[PDB]
Formats: structure tokens, C-alpha cells, sequence
């Protein structure tokens, strides 16, 4: 099956439900973690602990189809190069939510 | 308990 359906289930996003949307980043972990010291921007929710990558990154967007329902979740796969925006927290100060891509 | 950092990785990283 398509990348979204397969990886959604493999990663335990869709073994127990169907998630409307999820994004996967094809960069090294350390290059994603590096975003938490890049450009500070507001989060969608207005908190201020979000960070936008300087560079675009390889990303796959997965979004449920209109008819998709558990257990037979169904996704549309869209691949793109886009900047990512992550929320960071902690010591070490690392990504804890994927806010958006642009 | 899975931490928030590990959650993000499992959901969003595919290097
Ligand atoms: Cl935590």
C-alpha cells in the first residue's frame, strides 16, 4: 500500500485509530533537532516556543481521504520540500510538536 | 510513559 498507510500503521498512529493528518520529515534527527535554535516564531496556539527552519526540508504529508474510517484508514500522500515549524521544550531543548510546514 | 520528545520522533521522523 501507499507510504502513508504503511508508515502511519507501522509507527503506531493508525493501529488503534485513524488520524486526520500527519507529516513525516525525511532529514536526520539531529538536523531536525537543530531547528529548535533557528528562527523563533509564534505557534498556531499563540505560545512563543515555536521555531521555523531556515531551509526547506523533504516532507511527506499524509491526510485521510473523505471516506476513510477505522480500521481501514486511507491516506493521500503528498511529497514536498517545505520549511518546518516545530514547538520545542526541555533540557535538552528539543522538538515536542510538529506545528506546520510552509 | 513515552516522553513528548519520543512521541514527536515516532510520529514525525523518517530520516
Ligand atoms: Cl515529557
Amino acid at each position: 500500500s501507499n507510504y502513508c498507510n504503511q508508515m502511519m500503521k507501522s509507527r503506531n498512529l493508525t493501529k488503534d485509530r485513524c488520524k486526520p493528518v500527519n507529516t513525516f520529515v525525511h532529514e536526520s534527527l539531529a538536523d531536525v533537532q537543530a531547528v529548535c535554535s533557528q528562527k523563533n516564531v509564534a505557534c498556531k496556539n499563540g505560545q512563543t516556543n515555536c521555531y521555523q527552519s531556515y531551509s526547506t526540508m523533504s516532507i511527506t504529508d499524509c491526510r485521510e481521504t473523505g471516506s476513510s474510517k477505522y480500521p481501514n484508514c486511507a491516506y493521500k500522500t503528498t511529497q514536498a520540500n517545505k520549511h518546518i515549524i516545530v514547538a520545542c521544550e526541555g533540557n535538552p531543548y528539543v522538538p515536542v510538536h510538529f506545528d506546520a510546514s510552509v | 510513559k513515552e516522553t513528548a520528545a519520543a512521541x514527536f520522533e515516532r510520529x514525525h521522523l523518517d530520516s
